[PDB]
RNA sequence: UGGCACCUCGAUGUCGGCUCGUCGCAUCCUGGGGCUGUAGUCGGUCCCAAGGGUUGGGCUGUUCGCCCAUUAAAGCGGCACGCGAGCUGGGUUCAGAACGUCGUGAGACAGUUCGGUCCCUAUCCGUCGCGGGCGCAGGAAAUUUGAGAGGAGCUGUCCUUAGUACGAGAGGACCGGGAUGGACACACCGCUGGUGUACCAGUUGUUCCGCCAGGAGCAUCGCUGGGUAGCUAUGUGUGGCAGGGAUAAACGCUGAAAGCAUCUAAGCGUGAAGCCCCCCUCAAGAUGAGAUUUCCCAUUUCUUCGGAAAGUAAGAUCCCUGAAAGAUGAUCAGGUAGAUAGGUUUGGAGUGGAAGUGUAGCGAUACAUGGAGCGGACAAAUACUAAUCGAUCGAGGACUUAACC
């Protein structure tokens, strides 16, 4: 934690990102930059983490896809995403959800507040 | 892992030459009249900083 | 060619204009003042000689409050020499700023290393270790020391000792960002050092 | 990064917990050097806990001070335990001062193993 | 971060059902491929009646690992098991049909025929 | 492979591996060139070159070898077949037992098979780091030159030039420009992860705080789920980029000896990953002890001149608070001319919704007060506590010559 450093950062953080805790459905509209293309894809799933403070500060999206499991990280701050939305409020005992890693279908459900 | 020549008495006092002890770092308290050590409470009139303890 | 003295603040990342993510230290370079300036007809060579940061009149002794008296300011506390700089510039007494560097320039780092106390072999030169099973009992020991014929062990045989410490410089890094009013420099990358370590920056030689 | 004083971590708790509540009672003791600069700040902290006079801040403090009599008093007699002296007695005597209530004095190396012994007092 | 004695899923349509890899190409002593690099495998469990049988030496590209990459825009992707596609000569797979998600990064290094199979391209 | 028997039998430990390497050139790769049965691609042989590189496995105690899969390449040798007061003992080479064979027999076979104690607190030199003393013709505080010496010199693939030059076709370029990697090295913790025994929470058994509630001790930190600061790689940033001088092999110009010719005799020009530079680090004990800027000045007594001691100046240290440093010294930040450490008040990471009370439920329990409470090492203010008081060391600058002070 140093003071100078948030002056610097402080310019580059996103007003426009709601406010979500670790447990609960989120869908990114995630930019996708090709050589000379723009496009948009949907990435939903519940959130795992989330970590760090200030401009550095991460969260992790879990979603189980034709079977396979993938997980994606993004900064919180960055340009790339268009738009954050909040489908769902979870409800967890936990700070980090890892436990879900190991856990198949119809066992991995989380109850809504 | 032992000695191959016994060591003379010119050696073994150059080795000595530094196992000496140093001084101490005293003076005198200002109330007692005798010394004392630096920042410690003096034990003759049981003071420090000018003031009984 | 040009170079500034500077206090490492932190390290953190920013966002480029393509959006693409870089990690970043912060460098602030406030208070610096030419002091002297080396000829080659009274010293041999060419040098500016570069005060940072000020202290106060106490913690600074009579010969170097005569040697700052000799220009204007107050007495420093960290002073370096630049060389292969141009004189012409740098009038005695003028202070530098942050803005003698442009965003996109090329500069090299210098400082000295983060210390490590008395390390070993494994860690300090970086040798493999012996097996920790079968029945060995050889783990992180430094090998054997050569032929029986020299009577004797070679120089450069690499043992323990004193590991940190050294001056350091790193070459052709970048620099992102320039901010005159807060006298910060943002470098992509990292520099040796610890926080509030001293480094230098200097246009880079290649 | 605070001090191992040659014992493990169950052992280090304990003797802060001991020395802690000595320095409560008498108000004024003798010890070694490096292991009064640690009392120091749990007794400070725990004198701020008291400054407190919550009942959430009497949990607190409880889980740390040791269970052993100050004195007893003719009420009818009625012992008085360290905590009860730490809040009705010690806490209201720094109310008014913020920070520091704890000093350091030094004494001179002990005679069996030449260890710098001081005296630490709560003024 | 796959070497030499790892044992991978395949993900296409060909006889193959496990693969173990022997070798990784591209350098000396090059100990460790990721997404995208092609392995010298074995197949050591294979469907019967499948176009490539057990026991035989074939060479395939990595499509999603546990561990899996770092964009350039700072965001990362990992997947849940390691999994295989078994490659011709050229970048053409052998099989006909691709399960599962695939990493995004095969594009940049043209295979994109099984790009184009996959049923998801992440 | 042998011959001899010169040192060692009052002991010179003997095979393969492991750790660490370092030299030679009779060069495996990369660099330069001559000849070619050199059309092109791919090659062969020789000359100059030791600067850096020169894999991972199956079988065997194996060196070696065969095989699988890669690579620019998977060089040959020396150093007590380098290296056991550095490691392991699978093998050789003790005592047990068994097979084949030999012997009447005790036993034997460098035929085979199973099992079989690897001791030592470093004195001197040597090697890697760290201090004290004196020296450098006055005493000090900083900034530096560089004689010398170490470090690093590795290399692939794709696109374009161009289906161009070449060639009947088949096939298919040198040179040049761009992109991106393999192995290695240095630094660092913003990102992904690891640890994180004085951080947060769940939970089992039992004992304790008189009881309930709330907590504490022991059980590997009792176990389990996370994790701050620091330390880290498998993570991130950067590097071997472009070049200069003189050359090796080789190719030439001008040119006589020898009216021609001739790369040589005098004289010039090209020419290598190699030599000396460029790049990074150490470096004035470099007794040849260097240089620049600034500070203090010329005191008092004893002497046979020579010289001696004794208060100091600029300055430093003893002592005390510490960490960005550290085995201990040392180095750095400070000592009231104060934010050096602890405390206090605000914060931050992290954990995840404290105690008390109330409501619903017969009960386990759930909800509200409330992103609550707690919060080692992280940030900022504050002199509240401890750096109080003192003491010690430390200069008066030799002689000769020259310009001239
Ligand atoms: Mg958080
Ligand atoms: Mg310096
Ligand atoms: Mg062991
Ligand atoms: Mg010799
Ligand atoms: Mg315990
Ligand atoms: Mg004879
Ligand atoms: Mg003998
Ligand atoms: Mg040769
Ligand atoms: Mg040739
Ligand atoms: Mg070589
Ligand atoms: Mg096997
Ligand atoms: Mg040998
Ligand atoms: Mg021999
Ligand atoms: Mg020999
Ligand atoms: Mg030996
Ligand atoms: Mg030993
Ligand atoms: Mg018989
Ligand atoms: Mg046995
Ligand atoms: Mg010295
Ligand atoms: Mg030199
Ligand atoms: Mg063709
Ligand atoms: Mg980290
Ligand atoms: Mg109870
Ligand atoms: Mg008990
Ligand atoms: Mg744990
Ligand atoms: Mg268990
Ligand atoms: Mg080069
Ligand atoms: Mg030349
Ligand atoms: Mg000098
Ligand atoms: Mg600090
Ligand atoms: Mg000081
Ligand atoms: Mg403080
Ligand atoms: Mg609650
Ligand atoms: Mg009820
Ligand atoms: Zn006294």
């Amino acid at each position: 934690m140093n003071k100078l450093i948030d002056e610097i950062t402080k310019s580059q953080l996103n007003p426009d990102v709601p406010s979500f805790r670790p447990g609960d459905t989120v869908r990114v509209h995630a930019k996708v930059v090709e050589g000379t293309r723009e496009r948009i894809q949907l990435f939903e799933g519940v959130v795992i983490k989330r970590r760090g403070a200030g401009i550095s500060e991460t969260f992790t999206v879990r979603k189980i896809s034709n079977g396979v499991g993938v997980e994606r990280t993004f900064p919180v701050h960055t340009p790339r995403i268009a738009k954050l939305e909040v489908i769902r409020r979870g409800k967890v005992r936990r700070a980090k959800l890892y436990y879900l890693r190991n856990l198949r279908g119809k066992a991995a459900r989380i109850k809504e507040i | 892992a032992v000695p191959f020549r016994r060591t003379s008495k010119a050696k073994k006092r150059k080795r000595r030459t530094h196992v000496k002890l140093q001084l101490p770092g005293m003076n005198e308290c200002s109330n007692c009249g005798e010394y004392r050590l630096s920042h410690h409470v003096c034990p003759e009139c049981g003071q420090y900083d000018g003031k009984d303890v | 060619t040009k170079g500034i003295l500077g206090r490492k603040v932190g390290m953190t990342q920013v966002f480029t204009e393509n959006g693409e993510l870089i990690p970043v230290t912060v460098i602030e370079a406030a208070q610096n003042v030419v002091l002297q300036k080396k000829t080659v007809e009274t010293d041999g060579y060419e040098a500016v000689q570069i005060g940072f940061e000020d202290k106060r009149a106490k913690l600074s002794n009579k010969p170097e409050q005569g040697h700052v008296a000799k220009a204007d300011t107050t007495p420093k506390r960290f002073i370096r020499e630049f060389r292969d700089v141009n004189l012409d510039e740098y009038e005695i007494g003028a202070e530098v700023k942050v803005d003698v560097f442009a965003e996109g320039d090329i500069i090299d780092a210098t400082g000295v290393s983060k210390g490590k106390g008395f390390q070993g072999v494994i860690k300090r030169h970086g040798q493999s270790r012996g097996p920790m099973a079968h029945g060995s009992r050889y783990h992180r020991r430094p090998g054997s020391m050569g032929p029986v014929a020299p009577n004797r062990v070679f120089k450069n045989k690499l043992l323990p000792g004193r590991m940190g410490g050294e001056q350091i410089t790193i070459q052709n890094l970048e620099i992102v960002k320039v901010d005159v009013e807060k006298n910060v420099l943002l470098v992509k990358g990292n520099v040796p050092g610890a926080k509030k370590a001293l480094v230098q920056i200097k246009t880079a030689t290649k | 990064g605070y001090r191992k004083l040659g014992r493990t971590s169950s052992q280090r708790k304990a003797l802060l917990r001991d020395l802690a509540t000595d320095l409560i009672v008498h108000e004024r003791i003798e010890t070694t050097e490096a292991r009064a600069k640690e009392i120091r700040k749990v007794v400070e902290k725990l004198i701020t806990s008291g400054k407190k006079g919550d009942l959430h801040a009497r949990r607190q403090a409880a889980a740390f001070i040791r269970h052993e009599v100050v004195e007893v008093v003719q009420v009818k007699n009625r012992p008085v335990y360290a905590l009860q002296k730490l809040f009705d007695d010690v806490a209201p005597r720094y109310a008014e001062r913020q920070g520091g209530y704890t000093r350091i004095l030094k004494k001179g190396p002990r005679r069996g193993d030449g260890a710098p012994m001081v005296i630490i007092e709560l003024v | 971060m796959i070497q030499q004695e790892s044992r991978m899923k395949v993900a296409d349509n060909s006889g193959a059902r496990e693969v173990l890899t022997i070798k990784v190409l591209g350098g000396s002593g090059r100990k460790t491929a990721n997404i995208g690099d092609v392995v010298v495998c074995t197949v050591k469990q294979a469907t019967p009646g499948g176009v490539v049988k057990k026991g035989e030496v074939v060479k395939a590209v990595i499509v999603r690992t546990k561990s899996g990459a770092r964009r350039q825009d700072g965001s990362y992707i990992k997947f849940d098991e390691n999994a295989c596609v078994i490659i011709r000569d050229d970048k053409s797979p052998r099989g006909t049909r691709i399960f599962g998600p695939v990493a995004r990064e095969l594009r940049e290094n043209n295979f994109m025929k099984i790009v184009s199979l996959a049923p998801e391209v992440l």
